[PDB]
RNA sequence: UAGGUAGUAGGUUUAUUAAGAGUUAAACCUAGCCAACGAUCCAUAAUCGAUAAUGAAAGUUAGAACGAUCACGUUGACUCUGAAAUAUAGUCAAUAUCUAUAAGAUACAGCAGUGAGGAAUAUUGGACAAUGAUCGAAAGAUUGAUCCAGUUACUUAUUAGGAUGAUAUAUAAAUAUAUAUAUAUAAAUUGAUUAAAAAUAAAAUCCAUAAAUAAUUAAAAUAAUGAUAUUAAUUACCAUAUAUUUUUAUAUGGAUAUAUUUUAAUAGUCCUGACUAAUAUUUGUGCCAGCAGUCGCGGUAACACAAAGAGGGC
């Protein structure tokens, strides 16, 4: 229907994308200012100002995000074999295996994830000072007095 | 003009009129009413179908045959 | 498709997708479509009546609804401004058909590989016909640029040659044919010298376009043009044919004919077993429908043929080939458009 | 298969042309359901090699669309394949002989061509 | 105002008269025998003038309006002939000065309804050779061939296409001699390409109409302001035409600028292949997102619009 | 495949049919005797002999088995409690502990 | 439906819960809260989409099919287990039926099917081969999920034959190649006497394919397993070699009597005064019979009723 319009013109939906990591990373430095910065007061505040009660039995604040550390997540997720366990039996050879390949991928998945996390944050705050860098320029040329200007009537003075 | 009154499976009480030339239709007769009104006739504001329950296809009817239920002569 | 009666009526006087002798004779007569003294309603359903029946007359009304594009293709010339010479309107609303012409069967038509949409069809069914060296085998086959498509040569020559005739039938043609040659040698025996007067007065309005005279020059020289007496009697009496003897008996019947032109073999059969008339002759009425597509290179020689591009409009010119003009085909773009309200 | 979180085949297509969903779903929705996430597409028709082809070694090929790197998450957090889904996985290379079982061990087969991962 | 009409010929004929009550005779068939001329008894119609094709490239298109119906003449002398009171045909009164003076444009013109149909140029087996030889051998590009013989790329790349094929044909005798018959026929029958002849040379300026610059929008400047293509083309969120134009050049395989790599960067892995097995399979890399089928997609079976595609054999299969 | 060898408790086909049970050995006469053509025989062939469509995938399925030296011993089809299936067990019950010990 | 509300609106405290709260229960205070931008009450209805229909679009409509969400499993309440159930469980009661007559069992809104109601909606089918689900260490077992087939023009799509074709006889000396073949005679269906047609329509001629027949045979699935299935497709004596976009072509081994299986084509339905495409006319009826979406038609030349001819749609 019309609707598709919207999205590209795709019939039908696909489930909503699962996050691998469910929280920001103690890396993502740029949120962790964001939630420090102090907040805002007045008109646009957000938060009790001060001398202002808050309603008895309810914190005055907003919990505390929690930031991930993928470093803490890997080791208490798919921490490594203690000890070089003897694996003679054909299904502890199999567990082994099994076991060392499902660690191999979740770590991978953590790593690739704060990555790509990361260089986004990078590649967007790259992208805006271009534009912003293109705007200036583009606005320069718009500001140029061309010849052509001179055909057109002012009233500069008054 | 032929018409006739009908009590619909609902209880809703109409009047029908009979299309083509001649017809069987009697009291008790099973009938099937559809919609559409007789022009000239005021009140008469469903037809009966011709070639359904127990009212017969119009006899001899040449063209036209389905709106009068006449089956195709061999 | 919609079953194919009446399609040659001369009544009805409709144009199709054809080289048939009585689809030529309603082109010929038609004289351009009459739209003067009809309502807006009359005109575009006259419009809507002579386009179909040319331009895919084998497809249902709603099937033809579905398939029609609303949207229409030009090509701008990026030089006209740098001519200087005065310039021509594009004919856009030429395109309204344009959406069929990528269709294998009728490209088959446009190719010349097939006398008539329908035929092609029936080429396209029974498996003749291969695309990109794939046999396709549904004649609503879409094409795209670059490809290139191919037929059977026997089917290709069955369609722009002449109908075979059959034994009988030729077979009367040719005890007519002996009667009229054992006239030539008794005129040409009892007065020699006229008839050879006549035959060099013939030869003087050839015009070149009969070939003729050029065969002619090179028999003058197997023998100044001056008369022969060892001509007459070396012309010789052809013996004549008893249909009923040499009656279902073709190899005897291609024994007992030997005539100048045809030698040993009856009147369109020189080959019995090829599915058209031998020698090969192009059938007739051919030159007023043979038309070279724009949007196709053929290769006759091989029966191979390449889409370049959907037929395009462009300054005083569109690609789509219709005999009829722009003012009835935009009736008929009007009537499409609302789905005939 | 066992678990919550399994790895498996949803039908699509029409009657007499199956095609798949490579899914990630909660073992107790319908086959048919919306999953927790596709992975990718299985197309289980062989697509279909001419004559000359054949006599010129082209082995018909199955066409698989796949995620590499969500399928290995997945695994990673310990979904579950179904068997045909391992059966793809392993000649992905994705899974290794730890995950064939004892009926489709092929201990002893010669291998004719060799994984090749290449750029297209 | 409408009425059927009986499509009888705009131009004068012959009516039928008093007719003997078992003729059952119709004026359309009357036109059409007049039309026809007499049939002889091999089942031809000598006497007009298009049972019989042109050899010497230049169509013999219907004129009906410039001849007012008269299409019989000598089959040799190419003399008119028209029907008199006797029953047969001789000469005309007065000559026909419609027919003997026709436009250039109106011979290549096959509807008389129709202006802007007209049929294309045959190229010359010799000049196919040279741009079979050109590209091929010589290596000269599609655009060079194009720009040189005045013929449009895509035109160019079908006749190497072509003539690949006849060269295949030929190496193993499989063009017969009625396809040498018909081919040769054929040819006599169209205008041949004239590379040199400026009119009969295609446009190579030619790039596709866009959508969204198919509107008219308007810009109120100074009125000494300098505006070109380029500036429109800014205005409009489109490459120059120039640029387009180029683009559309470098298209032919065998035309310079073909490029295309900047897709090889897909992840594929190929399965590896047991002795016994029957198929290979074939990994491409995705993203969760885009990949798959969409959950309650719209069902076009039922509906008129129901997708229908050909797979790799030809066969019609519903996508 | 190929054709395995006969064992000493699988001497003939008559013996293959009387293990793997589930009333095979009602086809003795469709085979024959013949070793080969148990080993041969696909479902194509057997379905043209007039072998159902159980009893022929149970005898493909045993022969493969006996092709890998795994047990092809009889394995016997579900059958539903003495007190019959669950959705009409309760029913059951209640009449038959009133019909046997009141 | 104009007033509604009395745990009602708010405050404090305890109980209860993993958890806030008149959420429930208990106590004590304040007099609030909602409402003509529609309260309260009544009636009606499962909701929605990147679904379907329609439109230029804003929208409108549907909510069958695909998918998401909710509720329910003859009716009501309650309890147990549990992370989660007022559970298609258990308890009691209600309604109905049944047999074993018990503080009994059953409730087809699971599949198929039957009666009823209705204008109207299908098989008491096959298979677990595929995809899933449950149980099992495994072998495997189970699966009316599911996959298939059946019924039904309910919808969509493809195909459902092309080229040629206005007559038949008799007719004509006794090979530098002819050629506008020409004469007679008979025949010629309905309508009509010429712009009045039916009609290239038919037959006939040429050439095909489908089906059949024969051989062959994928793929759905492989370690093996195929319900569908008398598989699709391909090939036309079968096999093989060489050359050979495709394809074609030659030649070979076996196979029949120089050739090689057979061979088609019976559409309906509505309409032709105007709106609205339908000019070739004619008969019956006579404000009757009837037609009609709107205007209207029919009282003896009816373009409208009932028909023939011809014609226009799909
Ligand atoms: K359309
Ligand atoms: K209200
Ligand atoms: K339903
Ligand atoms: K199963
Ligand atoms: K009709
Ligand atoms: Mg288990
Ligand atoms: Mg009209
Ligand atoms: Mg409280
Ligand atoms: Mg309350
Ligand atoms: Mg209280
Ligand atoms: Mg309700
Ligand atoms: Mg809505
Ligand atoms: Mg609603
Ligand atoms: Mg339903
Ligand atoms: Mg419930
Ligand atoms: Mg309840
Ligand atoms: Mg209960
Ligand atoms: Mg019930
Ligand atoms: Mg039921
Ligand atoms: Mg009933
Ligand atoms: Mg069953
Ligand atoms: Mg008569
Ligand atoms: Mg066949
Ligand atoms: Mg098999
Ligand atoms: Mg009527
Ligand atoms: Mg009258
Ligand atoms: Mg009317
Ligand atoms: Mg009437
Ligand atoms: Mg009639």
């Amino acid at each position: 229907g019309k609707g598709a319009a919207k999205y590209g013109f795709k019939s039908g939906v696909f489930p909503t994308t699962r996050s691998i990591l469910k929280s920001p990373t103690t890396k993502q430095t740029d949120i962790i200012n964001k939630v420090k910065s102090p907040k805002p007061k007045g008109v646009l505040g957000i938060g009790y100002a001060k001398g202002v009660k808050h309603p008895k039995g309810s914190h005055r604040l907003s919990p505390k995000v929690n930031f991930i550390d993928v470093d803490n997540l890997i080791a208490k997720t798919v921490a490594e074999p203690q000890s070089i366990k003897s694996s003679n039996g054909s299904a502890q050879k199999v567990r082994l295996q099994k076991a060392e390949l499902r660690r191999k991928f979740l770590i991978e998945a953590f790593r690739k994830e704060e990555a790509r996390l990361l260089h986004k944050h990078e590649y967007l705050q790259k992208r805006t000072k271009e534009l912003e860098k293109a705007k200036e320029l583009e606005l320069e040329k718009l500001n140029k007095e061309k010849s052509s200007d001179l055909t057109i009537m002012t009233l500069d003075k008054m | 003009r032929k018409a006739c009154r009908v009590r619909l499976t609902n209880g809703n009480v109409v009047s029908a009129y009979i299309p083509g030339e001649g017809h069987d239709a009697q009291e008790h007769s099973i009938v099937y009413v559809r919609g559409g009104r007789c022009q000239d006739l005021p009140g008469v504001k469903y037809h009966v179908i011709r070639g359904a329950g127990d009212l017969s296809g119009v006899v001899n009817r040449i063209s036209s045959r389905s709106k009068y239920g006449a089956k195709k002569p061999s | 498709p919609r079953k194919a009666n009446l399609l040659k009526s001369l009544a009805r006087g409709r144009v199709r997708t054809s080289f048939n002798k009585y689809n030529l004779f309603n082109l010929y007569k038609k004289g351009g479509v009459d739209l003067k003294s009809k309502s807006l309603y009359q005109q575009k359903w006259t419009a809507k009546q002579e386009t179909r029946a040319y331009h895919g007359e084998h497809l249902t009304e709603k099937r033809w609804q579905t398939v029609f594009k609303p949207k229409l293709d030009s090509v701008a010339q990026l030089d006209a401004s740098l001519r200087g010479g005065e310039i021509k309107e594009t004919p856009f609303l030429l395109q309204t058909f344009a959406v069929l012409e990528k269709r294998l069967d009728f490209a088959l038509f446009r190719a010349m590989f097939a006398s008539s949409v329908r035929q092609a069809r029936q080429f396209i069914l029974h498996g003749n016909v291969r695309v990109n060296g794939v046999k396709i085998k549904h004649p609503s086959y879409t094409l795209k640029p670059g490809d290139m498509f191919s037929v059977k040569p026997d089917k290709v020559l069955e369609a722009l040659g002449a109908k075979k005739p059959s034994f009988q039938e030729a077979l009367k043609i040719d005890k007519t044919q002996i009667v009229l040659w054992n006239k030539y040698v008794k005129e040409a025996k009892t007065e020699p010298k006229e008839v050879w007067e006549k035959k060099l007065e013939n030869f003087e309005k050839m015009s070149d376009s009969n070939p003729k005279k050029l065969q002619f020059q090179e028999f003058l020289r197997q023998y100044s043009l001056t008369f022969d007496p060892k001509w007459a009697k070396n012309l010789k009496y052809h013996d004549p044919i008893k249909l009923s003897e040499l009656e279902g008996d073709e190899p005897k019947a291609r024994k007992l004919i030997n005539l100048p032109w045809q030698k040993n073999y009856v009147y369109g059969r020189q080959d019995p077993k090829k599915p058209f008339f031998t020698p090969w002759k192009p059938r007739p009425f051919l030159s007023p429908f043979a038309i070279l597509p724009h949007h196709l290179e053929i290769s006759f020689k091989t029966c191979h043929a390449v889409y370049l591009r959907d037929p395009v409009a462009r300054p005083g010119q569109s690609e789509v080939i219709s005999p009829f003009d722009v003012p009835v085909h935009e009736r008929a773009y009007m009537y499409y458009l609302r789905n005939g309200k | 298969t066992c678990g919550l979180v399994r790895i498996r085949l949803a039908r699509f297509g029409r009657k007499n042309s199956p095609v798949y969903n490579i899914v990630v779903a909660n073992s107790r929705k319908a086959r048919d359901a919306k999953p927790i996430e596709v992975l990718g597409t299985y197309v289980p028709v062989p697509s279909p090699v001419t004559k000359r082809e054949l006599k010129r070694g082209v082995v018909p090929i199955k066409d698989v669309k796949l995620d590499f790197d969500r399928t290995k998450y997945w695994i990673g957090v310990g979904a579950q394949p179904s068997e045909t889904v391992t059966k793809l996985l392993r000649k992905a290379g994705i899974l290794n002989d730890a995950w064939a079982t004892s009926k489709n061990s092929n201990v002893n087969r010669k291998v004719v061509f060799e994984r090749m991962e290449t750029l297209e | 105002f409408s009425r059927r009409r009986i499509a009888y010929p705009f131009y004068p004929f012959k009516k039928l008269g008093r007719q003997h009550p078992k003729k059952h005779d119709t004026n359309l068939k009357t036109a059409m025998r007049q039309f026809l001329g007499p049939k002889n008894y091999k089942g031809e119609y000598v006497m007009n003038k298009y049972f019989t094709v042109p050899t010497n490239h230049v169509p013999n298109y219907i004129k009906p309006d410039l001849e007012r119906g008269q299409s019989l003449e000598h089959p040799v002398t190419k003399k008119p002939l028209q029907l008199r009171y006797d029953g047969t045909l001789g000469p005309p009164p007065v000559e026909n000065k419609r027919l003997q003076n026709i436009f250039k444009d109106r011979l290549l013109q096959p509807f008389p309804s129709n202006p802007h149909c007209k049929t294309n140029y045959v190229l010359s087996p010799q000049l196919k050779q040279s741009i079979f030889e050109e590209i091929t051998v010589e290596g000269l590009s599609a655009q060079q061939v194009s720009q040189k013989y005045g013929l449009k790329i895509p035109r160019v790349e079908a006749i190497v296409k072509l003539v690949s094929v006849e060269n295949s044909w030929n190496r193993r005798n499989r063009v017969s001699s009625d396809l040498k018959t018909m081919d040769e026929t054929l040819y006599r029958m169209f205008p041949v390409f004239d590379s040199d002849a400026s009119f009969k040379r295609e446009n190579l300026s030619e790039i596709p109409v866009p959508q969204k610059t198919l509107a008219s929008r308007f810009l109120t400047i100074a009125e000494s302001e300098p505006f070109g293509p380029v500036d429109a083309a800014h205005v409009l969120e489109l490459e120059p035409a120039v640029e387009t134009l180029r683009n559309l050049s470098t298209v032919g395989e065998h035309s310079s600028g073909h490029q295309q790599s900047t897709n090889k960067n897909t992840k594929v892995i190929y399965g590896e292949l047991v002795e016994g097995e029957r198929s290979q399979y074939k990994f491409t890399n995705a993203k969760v997102g885009k990949v798959g089928y969409r959950y309650g997609s719209g069902n076009r079976d039922n509906k008129k619009d129901r997708r229908i595609g050909f797979n790799k054999l030809g066969q019609m299969v519903y996508i | 495949s190929t054709i395995p060898k006969p064992s000493d408790q699988v001497p003939d086909v008559d013996a293959f049919l009387n293990k793997i049970g589930r009333n095979c050995n009602e086809l003795k006469d469709t085979f024959e005797n013949n070793w080969n053509n148990l080993f041969q025989w696909d479902s194509k062939i057997l379905k043209e002999k007039g072998v159902n469509i159980q009893q022929r995938k149970y005898i493909l399925k045993q022969v493969h088995n006996y092709r890998n030296n795994r047990p092809i011993h009889e394995i016997k089809l579900g059958k539903k409690s003495f007190f019959g299936g669950e959705r009409k067990r309760k029913a059951f019950t209640a009449k038959w502990k009133a019909e046997n010990k009141q």
